[PDB]
RNA sequence: GAGACCCGUGCGCCGCGCUCUCCCCCCUC
RNA sequence: CCGUCGGGCCCGGGGGGCCACGCGUCCCCCGCGAGCGCACGGGGU
RNA sequence: GCAGUCGGCAGAGCGAGAAAGAGAGUGGCGCGGACGCUACGCCGCGACGAGUAGGAGGGCCGCUGCGGUGAGCCUUGAAGCCUAGGGCGCGGGC
């Protein structure tokens, strides 16, 4: 289980970097990039992730779907985001609190789409 | 329905009043007082009438925010703290500036202002020292005074008047403001003799003149 | 529904409430006691002396039955009897101070312990200050500051010990649970003592600073606390 | 300075297991808040058993 | 928490003694009283001079 | 228009016989030869006033060659009229022995 | 202008001079790196006065500025534009260094990149 | 604090006692 | 018998402080009032 | 001490001197709510801190080489070396 699955990977995963008293895990759905188990991305049976479109305007949030978990094909359903940041923010918390959807990942979420919006708003 | 009474009993020290609490009791009379037992703004539209909600979302959140403080109870802020004067200090005292350009200059002290800064002239035709702010632990209080109870201060020379703006010129109102105090308090001071040269005079410490020793 | 349980809770509430005032009362009213207890006793020693001399007798004070006890030299160089009556005596720091009942068996160990204790017999004012000031408990084996009368009576109510007054008067009026009420307090551990020493290594009696000063010890509990 | 010993402050007890076992790991994690989150003593005793070496885990032979 | 003197804070010597209140309304009362009646007796004094 | 500050003397650090606490001045006051006479000075601040190479700022001025380390007194040392004061920065022991101007503003009369 | 911590408190640190070597002045070949002195004569060892001072664990910084640097933020090393991505949420707090041997045409990526994610780099105009 | 009949710091614990849900009188602007 | 700012909630009969202030019955004895603030009040504003 | 982040499947309690249940039944508008929790983690209280010989622990101290890993760095300049530059760490060192 996801336990066990962080009890293997917590000191031994390619996403690791101890650097500079500091831990991060690089995963591509490790909303904060941290190395914990409730920000792992990879061993729960429900994960979101947040990170910037494919085109350079917009977020595009991740969702791990309950059926094909040793399926990593059709796993994750990916929903591209183009609104204001309002709407944005509104949309991804709907996702994670009405669906009930690992729902201690909300602000995170909801952060990190302020971030990538954020950075997708030029500098003068 | 009540109007607001004075509290019933006076302070004896700070923290204790004077009656007890059952003589509180029958002073306030209670043994004959027994009792028993947002959002959202709906506006028009050309559709039909929405509901417009007020207090709309945080479009941006920092990545990481600064957890509430815990609370403290005898902490005010400066409009309310509470404004001590030194008993030396008297309306009609001579004070010595210790500070500013005008450091050793005496002047004749008025009212203490709301920030607890002692308004102060030392008249313009003796000290050129105008209607100015001084700070009390800046300024020594000499023993030597002049009664002013029948001089009227305006009631607009305030710490909001007398606060630095943003050059400077002195106004119009500026300029009338102190020949109206100082036509009032000047026949006061010119009524006690050389007390016009005294204030003419700055303060110095000379040899064998110690502070500690020459009383003021 | 809800509407009951609201109410269920918020008489929880006012129970509790009413509990806390009956205790504050009691507490009060303990105290208004214990102030008419030390008077009684302060009026009835004068008044004791005064008939017996009328008479013309001679009337004795009861031996005292509390001392205050100051540990004064250092952790250097005791002989270790010595060492064991101080650690037994709860007092391994120079300048700690703890309250020691009086009997033949304490005595003798304050005895033993004469070059390197100052000791004598204290007031109901040193008693308050040092409960007040430097009151510490022993709760759970941690060193707990005296702050509110549930920390006592947590520990201490089941002897009736339920507020400071309680502690206060069980040490002073040297009472049925002293030990428990002494045992909890942690070992005052007193301040250097302002205006400087006299001689810390000669007896009272020989113009010095250790042994037993009788009702001197007072003069420097105002100074060590 | 304070008159005490402190050759038997640290106590030589065990506060985990030494094993890097995973599975005992994740008991350990249940029983550790079974131990703690009870009121019961023998969750405590499963949890200090679970700490121990092999040498004092013997083992229950079924006779 | 923070250990305040209740020989030096008032309200902390009330949350750990209710009667501190009563002791400290009484000799304050009292001892105006005293002073009253000595300055009352001071006065008997230097008129009982003008007698 | 007059000196309004009272001379005083670093007459060095608060110190034993073989330690000295550089944080802590001990001033001797011009007139000032008894311990009853300290408590005008208690709590008045203390400017050692020196002149170096490189020009510095002056408050309501032009930049010139004057530094100031300031303090205030603390406490009275000894019997005597010496006094304990302290600094911002720890007194520079090349001004043992020098002046130190004793302001009068920290007004208590 | 510059990018500010979420926090600044003030960085109060018990010591600054670094721990000298004992007797490092005194020669070329003893290195200014720290040594215990174990000698059973030594005055650094046996803490005499006037000596020079041994590093003990009370000499350590406060754990809420402990790392922190100057500016107020902690140093975090990166070597490429993907290492950026893992300080993209801990941007208030934790900066970016592109490392030594990070080339003259990827220090300007990775400064471009940082400029559009709002993260501090300790060492922007490095190489140019 | 409201509370499943409402959704409000985003100044509250303990402990002290202030006024009002009663009615009059005196004094000062 | 005398004495005690004695002890009895200062036993009992003919100006000043009290953490005393519903009523009804039986006998003994001579559980949810409401609001408003102020603060020596759970570590600086 | 904390798995209780128990949320329109809501109701946000458990510091409080006194063994135990904020137990359950049945008769008499506006869609909101900081952080956390590498549980080998995080937080809170209290006491303490000398050290030769000696013992033990932790080292995101360091060197070399191997097995994995970093869609790592590098001729738009690696190792090495020098540096009155900026710093971090109690320190080893970086
Ligand atoms: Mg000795
Ligand atoms: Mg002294
Ligand atoms: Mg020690
Ligand atoms: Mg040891
Ligand atoms: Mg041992
Ligand atoms: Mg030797
Ligand atoms: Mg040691």
């Amino acid at each position: 289980s996801a336990h066990l699955q962080w009890m293997v990977v917590r000191n031994c995963s390619s996403f690791l970097i101890k650097r500079n008293k500091q831990t991060y895990s690089t995963e591509p759905n490790n909303l904060k990039a941290r190395n914990s188990f409730r920000y792992n991305g990879l061993i729960h049976r429900k994960t979101v992730g947040v990170e910037p479109a494919a085109d350079g305007k917009g977020v595009v949030v991740v969702m791990k779907r309950r059926s094909g978990q040793r399926k990593p094909a059709t796993s994750y359903v990916r929903t591209t985001i183009n609104k204001n940041a309002r709407a944005t923010l509104s949309s991804i918390r709907h996702m994670i609190r009405k669906n009930k959807y690992h729902p201690d990942l909300r602000m995170a979420a909801i952060r990190r789409a302020s971030a990538i919006l954020r950075s997708q708003k030029p500098v003068m | 329905k009540g109007k607001p009474h004075c509290s019933r009993n006076p302070v004896l020290v700070r923290g204790i009043g004077r009656y007890s609490r059952s003589a509180m009791y029958s002073r306030k009379a209670l043994y004959k007082r027994k009792y028993a037992a947002l959002a959202t703004v709906t506006k028009p539209v050309g559709g039909g009438t929405r509901v417009v909600k007020l207090r709309k979302m945080p479009r941006y959140y920092p990545t990481e925010d600064v957890p509430r403080k815990l609370l403290s109870h005898g902490k005010k802020p400066f409009s309310q703290h509470v404004r001590k004067l030194r008993a030396s200090i008297t309306p009609g005292t001579i004070l010595i500036i210790l500070t500013g350009r005008h450091r050793g200059k005496r002047v004749v002290f008025l009212k203490q202002l709301s920030s607890g800064l002692l308004l102060v002239t030392g008249p313009l035709s003796l000290n050129r020292v105008p209607l100015r702010r001084t700070h009390q632990k800046f300024v020594i209080a000499t023993s030597t005074k002049i009664d002013i109870s029948g001089v009227k201060i305006p009631k607009h020379l305030t710490d909001a008047y007398f606060k630095k703006k943003k050059k400077y010129e002195i106004t119009e109102q500026r300029k009338v403001d102190q020949k109206a105090v100082d036509s009032q308090i000047l026949p006061k001071i010119k009524a006690v003799p050389q007390l016009q040269g005294y204030l003419r005079s700055v303060f110095a410490l000379t040899n064998g003149v110690y502070p500690h020793k020459l009383v003021f | 529904n809800f509407a009951e349980l609201k109410i269920k809770r918020l008489r929880k509430k006012f129970a509790q409430k009413m509990l806390r005032k009956a205790r504050r009362k009691l507490i009060y009213e303990k105290a208004k006691h214990y102030h008419k207890e030390y008077r009684q006793m302060y009026r009835t020693e004068i008044r004791m002396a005064r008939m017996a001399r009328k008479a013309g007798n001679f009337y004795v004070p009861a031996e005292p039955k509390l001392a205050f006890v100051i540990r004064i030299r250092g952790i250097n160089g005791v002989s270790p009897k010595v060492r064991k009556v101080l650690q037994l005596l709860r007092l391994r720091q120079i300048f700690n101070g703890t309250f020691v009942k009086l009997n033949k068996a304490s005595i003798n160990m304050l005895r033993i312990v004469e070059p390197y204790i100052a000791w004598g017999y204290p007031n109901l004012k040193s008693v308050n200050e040092l409960i007040y000031k430097r009151g510490y408990g022993k709760i759970n084996k941690k060193r707990i500051a005296l702050t509110d009368n549930t920390l006592i009576a947590r520990s201490l109510g089941k002897y009736n010990i339920i507020c400071m007054e309680d502690l206060i008067h069980e040490i002073y009026t040297v009472g049925k649970h002293f030990k428990e009420a002494n045992n909890f307090l942690w070992p005052f551990k007193l301040s250097s003592p302002r205006g400087g020493m006299k001689k810390k290594t000669t007896h009272f009696v020989e113009g010095g600073d250790a042994g037993n000063r009788e009702d001197q010890i007072n003069r420097l509990i105002r100074r060590m606390n | 300075g304070v008159d005490i010993r402190h050759n038997k402050d640290r106590k030589v007890r065990r506060k985990e297991p030494k094993s890097q076992d995973i599975y005992l790991r994740l008991l350990v994690k249940l029983y550790r808040f079974l131990a703690r989150r009870t009121n019961s003593t023998f969750n405590q005793v499963v949890l200090k058993r679970l700490f121990m070496s092999r040498t004092n885990r013997p083992p229950l032979s079924l006779s | 928490v923070l250990k305040k003197n209740p020989l030096k804070n008032l309200r902390i010597m009330l949350k750990l003694n209710p009667y501190a209140k009563t002791m400290r309304r009484n000799t304050i009362l009292r001892q105006a009283r005293n002073h009253k009646l000595r300055v009352e007796r001071a006065a008997a004094a230097l008129a009982a001079k003008s007698d | 228009s007059g000196r309004l500050w009272c001379k005083a003397i670093f007459a060095g650090y608060k110190r034993g016989l073989r330690n000295q606490r550089e944080h802590t001045a001990l001033l001797k006051i011009e007139g000032v030869y008894a311990r009853d006479e300290t408590e005008f000075y208690l709590g008045k601040r203390c400017a050692y006033v020196y002149k170096a190479k490189n020009n510095t700022v002056t408050p309501g001025g032009k930049p010139n060659k004057t530094r100031v380390i300031w303090g205030k007194v603390t406490r009275a040392h000894g019997n005597s009229g010496m006094v304990r004061a302290k600094f911002r920065s720890n007194l520079p022991a090349k001004a043992i022995g020098h002046r130190i101007r004793v302001m009068l503003y920290p007004s208590r009369i | 202008a510059a990018l500010r911590p979420l926090v600044k408190p003030k960085i109060v640190k018990k010591r600054t001079k670094k721990f000298i070597r004992h007797q490092s002045d005194r020669y070329v070949k003893i290195k200014r790196n720290w040594r215990k002195p174990r000698g059973i004569d030594n005055r650094v060892r046996r803490r005499f006065k006037g000596q020079i001072l041994m590093p003990n664990i009370g000499y350590g910084s406060n754990k809420k500025t402990k790392h922190m640097l100057p500016s107020g933020f902690r140093k975090f090393l990166v070597h490429n534009v993907k290492e950026l991505e893992v300080l993209l949420m801990c941007n208030k707090s934790y900066c970016a260094e592109i490392a030594h041997n990070v080339s003259s045409k990827n220090r300007k990526a990775i400064v471009e990149r940082a400029a559009q994610l709002a993260i501090r780099v300790t060492n922007p105009n490095a190489r140019l």
